[PDB]
């Protein structure tokens, strides 16, 4: 009874509340975010026309 | 470890206006600086 209810107790847990996979999601955006960063440094002047 | 912070406009200008518009000009690395300065304070704070 006990392991079926602490299963489904992962199950709303995962289902409703957000943030739980943090750690994931920080390794996607600070990659894609290091990306846009890189792309948006192609677009700077340094000392050019 | 020391948590440390460090003003990237400053630090390079030092409260110099036209240093401050070369070095917008020159891109975005302060953000990024700055944004892992902070994530690894928090880092710090987080191993504690």
């Amino acid at each position: 009874n006990q392991f079926n209810s602490a299963i489904g107790k992962i199950q709303d847990s995962l289902s409703s509340t957000p943030s739980a996979l943090g750690k994931l999601q920080d390794v996607v955006n600070q990659n894609a975010q290091a990306l846009n960063t890189l792309v948006k440094q192609l677009s700077s002047n340094f000392g050019a026309i | 470890m020391t948590k440390t912070s460090v003003d990237c406009t400053m630090y390079i200008c030092g409260d110099s206006t036209e240093c401050s518009n070369l070095l917008l000009q020159y891109g975005s690395f302060c953000t990024q600086l700055n944004r892992a300065l902070t994530g690894i304070a928090v880092e710090q704070d987080k191993n504690t």
